RNA sequence: UAAUUGCGAUAACGAACGAGACCUUAACCUACUAAAUAGUGGUGCUAGCAUUUGCUGGUUAUCCACUUCUUAGAGGGACUAUCGGUUUCAAGCCGAUGGAAGUUUGAGGCAAUAACAGGUCUGUGAUGCCCUUAGACGUUCUGGGCCGCACGCGCGCUACACUGACGGAGCCAGCGAGUCUAACCUUGGCCGAGAGGUCUUGGUAAUCUUGUGAAACUCCGUCGUGCUGGGGAUAGAGCAUUGUAAUUAUUGCUCUUCAACGAGGAAUUCCUAGUAAGCGCAAGUCAUCAGCUUGCGUUGAUUACGUCCCUGCCCUUUGUACACACC
């Protein structure tokens, strides 16, 4: 199964991971790690708050997301 | 994202590359019918090309939650240059493989 | 009098019509900015009339717009047909001709119907299926 | 003793009320009334739908068939006789004429 | 930005009512797997119970599953409404019940077995195992089972 | 497609026995000439007369016809 | 009073449709063509078209009273509120229904089909037709039915011309 | 003279008819026609009733 | 309904087990057309009754 | 230079407006608000129970404010969606009236509309105030 | 050529019906004639934001002006126009330009000579004949039935979901209908989660319902591939509406129940541009009942511009012992 929740050694997955990916989205973080999808988006908007991610588009449908800097 | 390049200049490359260079005809044949090796436009080339890279697309992303956006991306990229795992250019490949047997 | 003239422009049944006078250079459709026109995606549809020719043209007039009838696409092909139309209609009163002929042939190069009403209208359904040329489904034995 | 008159007239066949709203307007403004000229309103179609077989056999086929309703009204101001007169004189058959005293 | 670790405050496959609910999933959902609540039932269920719906199951401390528990089986006294629960003005006692779990099971059997007892045409119909509201059984229900 | 009938054709044939210093190579006029020296009962039917007409008259100033 | 003028056209047509078969039923016997409806503002005036106008308008008025009374009963019109006429006809040999009836009339009468059938056919000719058609269905004799076409002269069936030039 | 011969007539078909043949099948009441579907496509000319397209 | 509930047999399962008859699947065998243009009352006419009528 | 709520975008507007009577704290939000669905079309209540009334309240005051007057049965047929009927097609059904009615009576409260004449609500010169000046603050907000 | 539509060839010449013309409808008209039952600018009066004059509104007539949008009268417009490429140098086809429109401009109405034992005696106070006619096959009343369910088959509606569902939010049609000696189309207020109730109102209607604020659709969020929040069958309990009458559930509403269905075998239907398909709406029926139909608009393509391989049909030749014509 895929993960609904934090395990903090999935939170340190994250930041020292989602820097590498050029490219990020729901899809992204749910097949490179395991996320429920939901704390994939959740992943996202925190991922945003200091960037490792920077936002190029967003939209209901598709995030598209781009390496730090 | 992915490439740089321009997104449009790929789809270009990605519809040239998966236009079927020749085809193949259903021929009366005599009741179990051989087919014939013909070639085949460049506006079907475009049309087919076009039509494979969306079906490609389309089958991926069904049951998949993945987005069709990111799938014909998926789709364009590799046929770009072409991966053999994109779904129109292995569909291409096949069709030119049977042209060049039943002529 | 005031330096004004008023011009329309269909898709379907949508029907917009444009009020062109002389003044500030506001772009308004149905009372609100053009730059808030929802349709989205859609939205430099309605930007187009004016990158054709250019942004300064507009700042000598303003533009007032209102679309009813149809749905949201061809009310975007209704304002930009208006707008593009109201331009030149200005220009044929107000300013000199050949002036006016290079709004039309800025257009017209470039045009998706722009100032020329798109004529494709609905077909109507003939009994025996649901549609003009949809024939309702048959069974034989 | 100037009234302020409204007279409709709808009638299916166009030919018989156009001329009847023309022998309005020509005589009303021949000795000059006002003018209030024919305002056309939109011609109404009654549509009806049925098969065209009695039963319910064959190919179904519908016919629907037509019946166009025309109006227009015109308004006049002045009393007495041109008032009785211009009713009763400009009259045609199928076609319906109606004159209202003014408003309500 | 609910992001959030813990330890072992999370549990999967935790149990209420006799049943067995997915330790992971929404609690507006992970409940509905109870004979009796619905989407709409256990969503009210959660709001009277000052339950942050943003959890999944697997969070929820005890004493929120004890609270949860309670207001479902007392719908009536947390301030819903009568016309929010599915066994209404009984037959027999007359009053407004909402059914849970394996008594969903219990209660439907006897509504059946009454008008059986009855002998009414619509238990006739439960007995027979035909179609017991008023529709064509004969084109469509085939295949039976 | 776009065939014209005999009725079209013979008016066509027979204003141009009769009328050919009157008519022209342009659509237009001839299709004016058509109320005076003819009388056609639908407008359609003026318009597709003339239409035909000049098209004989543009290929007789070439050669002649037949007709 | 107070009828809306889609529904109050509506029910006049009607009121024609039904008039005019009444007088189709009753004035047979005298060759009723058709009746027209005036509605002028105090007396609706209703006229009738029949080849014979003195059985139509009887002994010194009457029976066409006996008809005005049937109508006033009949609509409910205040009498007084409704009229009848009589004309005699426009050439009733370029009458559908007058052939029609003439027709009708000289079968059962005792005629036999083609003499019948010619003997309307070259009335209607001489009465100055482009073309006349007469067409007798049914089994004119001995189980098994056929169709007889008897015509002359000139008819077109198709276009709006059709509305115009021919009645049947 | 006696009640017992009559039943409520108020709606549904069976309280109409074509004012023509008395049929209650198939009526045409829009407008008010009351004229059943079989008899209407016989009388549309004289309604004015006509089929331009 | 006394009877009716009470009764075995009429109930459902008991149609289930039961294998259905033939004529379920049957066609519906058009029953004579081949005879149609044949008259079938054997009168037929006569040149003198043909030919008073028409 | 002056601006009105047409200049500013449907969504962002209603966002700030409707964030605006949550804090205000004077709306009267009904005492269900937490067991309604807004429709008898609707399948699952509001997925926002918190603000949702609120989130009403500012497009109903952005509507009846462009418009001369409009009713209960007009905003009904505005927030009414498509119905599921399952297996049968879906159509059109208008939504609920208690809520609408209820937003109509509570924005009377704070005098953001008022009855008009013809019959309906209209927008007071009050509530076009209010709207009109947190129209310029999203739009100076976004600078 | 869509056409026995024509060009031609010619013991034929000249013609008629059908085809075409015709009519209706949908496109254009800043040209004509007008309009508070259609609109638009100005002026009054008046709201709010701004201070720069301005922006956005309100006022059914405060008043003036106009006809661009709307309505429908009368006209105008296309004729395949113009040039070019083909061909018998014929009718025509093809290209480009210009045009509101160049596929018979789109789509319809009408529609020849003959034919069928095609359907309809259950539309008809159309009808020949036979049958029945007072224990009626007349007619009415009560109730039941037409829906009865091991199953075979046709038209369909809803789906299998992420190009989605759910929640907010944005918010745009056209064709339509509608109350008199009477219950229609119904705004507005109030009540009710709902469905619904209620007090009033406008409209016999370009006037009021109605901008039918329709749905798909768009935006933001939630769910995350798990028969899952996809699907909504079956069923339990309660509340309403139509009706003399709702049981064998009329319909609607509420909570619960949460099945098959994971793209469908052999077969097989419909379709070429505002069309296919998706989407809802009005009208018919209708006291109540649409999963049906007749129309309407909204969103809006992939593919063809062909052939006789298949399935029909026609024409010519041909054969016949058929002509009640291969039943
Ligand atoms: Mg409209
Ligand atoms: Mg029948
Ligand atoms: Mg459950
Ligand atoms: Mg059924
Ligand atoms: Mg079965
Ligand atoms: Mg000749
Ligand atoms: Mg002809
Ligand atoms: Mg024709
Ligand atoms: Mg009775
Ligand atoms: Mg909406
Ligand atoms: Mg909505
Ligand atoms: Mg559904
Ligand atoms: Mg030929
Ligand atoms: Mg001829
Ligand atoms: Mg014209
Ligand atoms: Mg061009
Ligand atoms: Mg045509
Ligand atoms: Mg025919
Ligand atoms: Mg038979
Ligand atoms: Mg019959
Ligand atoms: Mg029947
Ligand atoms: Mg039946
Ligand atoms: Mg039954
Ligand atoms: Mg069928
Ligand atoms: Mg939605
Ligand atoms: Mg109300
Ligand atoms: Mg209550
Ligand atoms: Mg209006
Ligand atoms: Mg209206
Ligand atoms: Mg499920
Ligand atoms: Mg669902
Ligand atoms: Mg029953
Ligand atoms: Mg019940
Ligand atoms: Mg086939
Ligand atoms: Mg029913
Ligand atoms: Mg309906
Ligand atoms: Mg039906
Ligand atoms: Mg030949
Ligand atoms: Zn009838």
């Amino acid at each position: 199964q895929h993960a609904v929740i934090l395990d903090q050694e999935k939170y340190d997955r994250i930041l020292k991971e989602v820097p590498t990916y050029r490219y990020v989205s729901v899809s992204v973080l749910v097949d490179r790690l395991k996320i429920g999808g939901s704390l994939a988006r959740i992943a996202l908007r925190h991922l945003e708050k200091e960037g490792i991610i920077k936002p190029i588009s967003k939209h209901s449908k598709q995030a598209i997301y781009t390496r730090a800097t | 994202v992915l490439t740089d390049q321009n997104p449009i200049q790929v789809v270009v490359d990605a519809i040239t590359n998966t236009g079927p260079r020749e085809d193949t005809t259903r021929v009366g044949g005599g009741g179990a019918a051989r087919r014939q090796a013909v070639d085949v436009s460049p506006l079907r080339r475009v049309n087919q090309a076009i039509a494979l890279l969306t079906i490609g697309a389309r089958e991926a992303a069904f049951r998949n939650i993945k987005t069709i956006a990111e799938t014909l991306a998926e789709e364009l990229i590799n046929a770009a240059k072409g991966s053999s795992t994109s779904y129109a250019i292995k569909k291409k490949d096949e069709l030119e493989r049977v042209a060049k047997s039943n002529r | 009098a005031v330096p004004s003239v008023q011009t329309f422009g269909k898709k379907k049944s949508a029907t917009a019509v444009a009020h062109v006078k002389a003044g500030k250079g506001l772009i308004k459709v149905n009372g609100s900015p053009i730059t808030l026109v929802e349709p989205e995606i859609l939205r430099f549809k309605v930007y187009e009339p004016l990158l054709l020719v250019g942004l300064d043209k507009f700042s000598n007039i303003d533009i007032r717009v209102r679309v009813t009838g149809g749905g949201h696409v061809s009310q975007v092909y209704a304002i930009r047909q208006a707008i593009a139309k109201g331009l030149v209609a200005y220009h044929q009163k107000y300013v000199d001709e050949q002036s006016k002929n290079e709004l039309k042939k800025a257009f017209t190069s470039y045009d998706r119907t722009l100032l020329i009403a798109d004529s494709r209208r609905p077909e109507p359904k003939k009994f025996g299926g649901k549609g003009a040329r949809s024939r309702f489904q048959k069974s034989y034995r | 003793q100037i009234i302020k008159i409204r007279i409709t007239l709808t009638s299916t066949k166009v030919k018989q009320l156009e001329n009847v709203s023309s022998n309005i307007v020509k005589n009303a403004e021949q000795h000059n009334l006002v003018k209030k000229g024919p305002v056309r309103l939109p011609t109404k179609v009654l549509k009806i739908s049925t098969r065209k077989t009695p039963n319910g056999e064959g190919s179904k086929t519908w016919e629907t068939y037509e019946m166009r309703i025309h109006k227009r009204y015109i308004d006049l101001e002045a009393p007495v006789q041109i008032v009785k007169r211009i009713t009763q004189i400009t009259i045609e058959p199928g076609v319906d004429v109606e004159v209202v005293v003014a408003s309500n | 930005s609910l992001v959030v670790q813990e330890q072992g405050s999370f549990q999967h496959i935790l149990r209420l009512l006799n049943t067995n609910v997915d330790g992971n999933i929404k609690i507006v959902y992970a409940l509905t797997t109870i004979k009796g609540v619905g989407r709409r039932y256990s969503n009210l269920v959660c709001k009277k119970a000052d339950v942050d719906l943003h959890k999944r199951a697997g969070e929820l401390t005890q004493e929120e599953l004890e609270r949860i528990v309670q207001i479902m089986q007392n719908p009536t006294h947390y301030k819903i409404p009568a016309w929010f629960l599915n066994r209404q003005n009984d037959i027999t006692d007359g009053k407004d019940y909402h059914t849970l779990a394996n008594n969903v099971e219990s209660k439907l059997r006897d509504d059946l077995e009454r008008l059986k007892k009855i002998r009414a045409h619509r238990g006739i119909r439960h007995f027979w195992g035909l179609r017991v509201r008023g529709q064509h059984t004969k084109t469509t229900g085939r295949r039976r089972a | 497609g776009r065939v014209r009938t005999k009725t079209v054709k013979r008016a066509s044939k027979a204003l141009i026995e009769r009328y050919y210093p009157k008519l022209t190579l342009d659509f237009q006029t001839n299709k004016r000439l058509c109320d005076e020296i003819a009388t056609i009962q639908s407008k359609r039917l003026r318009n597709k007369i003339a239409g035909y007409t000049t098209h004989l008259m543009k290929r007789i100033q070439k050669g002649p016809v037949r007709g | 009073a107070l009828i809306s003028k889609k529904r109050k056209l509506v029910a006049d047509g009607v009121f024609y449709a039904e008039l005019n078969e009444f007088f189709t039923r009753e004035l047979a016997e005298e060759g009723y063509s058709g009746v027209e409806v005036r509605v002028t503002p105090t007396k609706t005036e209703v006229i009738i078209r029949a080849t014979r106008t003195q059985d139509v308008l009887g002994e010194n008025g009457r029976r066409i009273n006996e008809l005005t009374l049937l109508v006033q009963k009949r609509f409910k019109y205040a009498p007084g509120t409704i009229v009848l006429y009589a004309e005699r006809v426009q050439d009733r040999g370029l009458s559908a229904v007058a052939q029609a009836e003439s027709m009708k009339f000289k079968l059962l009468n005792g005629l036999a089909i083609r003499r019948a059938a010619y003997g309307v056919v070259r009335y209607v000719m001489e009465s100055g037709a482009k073309g006349c058609e007469v067409v007798v269905s049914g089994k004119l004799r001995a189980a098994r039915a056929k169709a007889m076409k008897f015509a002359d002269g000139f008819l077109i069936h198709s276009g709006q011309p059709v509305n115009d030039f021919i009645d049947t | 003279e006696n009640v017992w011969f009559s039943h409520p007539r108020r709606y549904g078909k069976g309280s109409r008819q074509c004012r023509v043949c008395s049929s209650h099948t198939g009526l045409i009441r829009k407008y008010g026609l009351n004229i059943c579907r079989q008899c209407f496509r016989e009388k549309a000319n004289d309604i004015g009733f006509n089929k331009f397209r | 309904n006394e009877g009716a509930i009470r009764d075995k047999t009429a109930g459902r399962r008991n149609n289930r087990s039961k294998d259905v008859t033939d004529s379920a699947t049957t066609k519906k065998s058009n029953t004579r057309r081949a005879t149609d243009r044949h008259s079938r009352t054997g009168k037929t006419d006569t040149k003198k009754k043909v030919n008073q009528g028409w | 230079p002056g601006v009105s709520v047409r200049d500013v975008a449907a969504q962002d507007f209603i966002n700030a407006y409707a964030s605006f009577l949550q804090r205000q704290g004077k709306l009267e939000v009904p005492g269900y608000v937490d067991i309604v669905k807004t429709s008898s079309g609707n399948e699952m209540p509001p997925q926002d129970a918190e603000g949702w009334f609120y989130k009403r309240a500012a497009s109903v005051a952005r509507h009846i404010y462009m418009r001369k007057q409009v009713g209960v049965g007009k905003l009904n047929k505005l927030y009414g969606g498509a119905k599921s009927r399952g297996v049968r097609p879906y159509k059109h059904i208008d939504a609920s009236g208690s809520i609408n009615r209820k937003v109509l009576q509570a924005l009377e409260k704070i005098g953001i509309v008022e009855i008009s004449p013809k019959g309906g609500r209209r927008i007071s010169e009050n509530g076009q105030r209010d709207l009109d000046r947190i129209a310029a603050q999203t739009l100076e907000e976004d600078e």
